[PDB]
């Protein structure tokens, strides 16, 4: 059993967003199939779920009246859509199916199934690459970049084309009062190494097309 | 709705040894329906035990769950270096679903000072019209670490941010970055821009500093 | 409780 769901998406505050999860193996119509959301930094929360054959939905007090949960047989695939959406709705949201004990398809309730994650930003910001700025070195240096003012996530960030991963730190994004991400990247080297050796920060912010390799110096 | 506690939120412990994780349920959980997940950062949560105590196939047999009524416990008989994750306690005896706030189990290791580093803002940063100076705390346990920013030694407020890596799967230490930023206008009027740290490790605080 | 209704249903679809 694999489930496959759509892609990251942004959404405006009172908007709705619908995500799809497409299983593919075993049975879809007689398994429940839930949608359990996480919040930057938080736990887990089950937000509802369908069981297909039956059209029978269960939404968590929480969420009913802002949440519909449907399945179509014809293509194995489940949706999950909240509406009036809100900056404490920016998540990554899971779908999840019950697992089977035995040979003979006996369901279990607990999830053993799980998408890859939706990560949806409820947001009014506009698609905006990083300006990148480095953070020069003063028997240990630190240096490092700093990515400031984008938007959306993600960006990634190596150092030396993927050549230097010891004592790199790449830090989780803050968000801005602006809505804007910014985030940092550093590394600790010899002293002794600064004259000689040179250390570039490779930044992709694929939304942007933002691809800057900047050389960080003292 | 039914109320799970996990408790201890974190566990520090060292690798080999055993971890008995709680979940204290405010009712008692329907038939226990309660199960267990993994998560570590960055993927998708992983089913451990359902029905309280069974184990489904793929799962190492280390994990164990017992209890029954409100009282449930995960077991790792001898935490692997990849048991070093959080653990989520859900319970499915009724329509409403609910989950545990997780457990973090993290690795122990020896008390670790940060070394701290701070950076001025980039000419380049500066010809636009802000100035963010950054401090970094690195590699330092426990967790537990704190910035204050003081420009001309007034304590700031509101303009800062600050985030921290997981713990790293070598040293077990932490490191944190902090981001004070002002528009250059601003920034202009200060002279002396500090980092005072606060942490375990340290006696007492230690600021660093530069004169704009 | 919603999580055993497809027990149920497989229990009852079974021959
Ligand atoms: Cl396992």
């Amino acid at each position: 059993v694999q489930l496959v769901q759509s892609g990251a998406e942004v959404k405006r505050p009172g908007s709705s967003v619908t995500v799809s999860c497409k299983a593919s193996g075993g049975s879809f119509s007689t398994y429940a199939l839930s949608w359990v959301r996480q919040a930057p930094g938080r736990g887990l929360e089950w937000m509802g779920g369908v069981i297909p054959l039956l059209t029978i939905t269960n939404y968590a007090p929480r969420f009913q009246g802002r949440i519909t949960i449907t399945a179509d047989r014809s293509t194995s695939t489940a949706y999950l859509e909240l509406n009036s959406l809100r900056p404490e709705d920016t998540a990554v949201y899971y779908c999840a199916r019950e697992g089977t004990t035995g040979s003979g398809g006996k369901p279990i309730g607990a999830f053993a199934h799980w998408g890859q994650g939706t990560l949806v930003t409820v947001s009014s910001a506009s698609t905006k690459g990083p300006s990148v700025f480095p953070l020069a070195p003063s028997g240990t240096a630190a240096l490092g970049c700093l990515v400031k003012d984008y938007f959306p996530e993600p960006v990634t960030v190596s150092w030396n084309s993927g050549a230097l991963t010891s004592g790199v730190h790449t830090f989780p994004a803050v968000l801005q009062s602006s809505g804007l991400y910014s985030l940092s990247s550093v590394v600790t080297v010899p002293s002794s190494s600064l004259g000689t050796q040179t250390y570039i920060c490779n930044v992709n912010h694929k939304p942007s097309n933002t691809k800057v390799d900047k050389k960080v110096e003292p | 709705e039914i109320v799970l506690t996990q408790s201890p939120g974190t566990q520090s412990l060292s690798p080999g040894e055993r971890a008995t994780l709680s979940c204290r349920a405010s009712q008692s959980v329907g038939n226990n329906k309660l199960a267990w997940y993994q998560q570590r950062p960055g993927q998708a949560p992983r089913l451990l035990i359902y029905g309280a105590s069974s184990r489904p196939s793929g799962v190492a047999d280390r994990f164990s769950g017992s209890g029954s009524g409100t009282d449930f416990t995960l077991t790792i008989s001898r935490l692997e270096p990849e048991d070093f994750a959080v653990y989520y306690c859900q319970q499915y005896g009724q329509s409403l679903s609910t989950f545990g706030q997780g457990t973090k189990v993290e690795v122990k290791r020896t008390v670790a000072a940060p070394s701290v580093f701070i950076f001025p803002p980039s000419d380049e940063q500066l010809k636009s019209g802000t100035a963010s100076v950054v401090c970094l705390l690195n590699n330092f346990y426990p967790r537990e670490a704190k910035v204050q920013w003081k420009v001309d030694n007034a304590l700031q407020s509101g303009n800062s941010q600050e985030s921290v890596t997981e713990q790293d799967s070598k040293d077990s230490t932490y490191s944190l970055s902090s981001t004070l930023t002002l528009s250059k206008a601003d920034y202009e009027k200060h002279k002396v821009y500090a980092c005072e740290v606060t942490h375990q490790g340290l006696s007492s605080p230690v600021t660093k500093s530069f004169n704009r | 409780n919603w999580f055993d209704i497809t027990n149920w249903l497989w229990y009852i679809k079974k021959k």
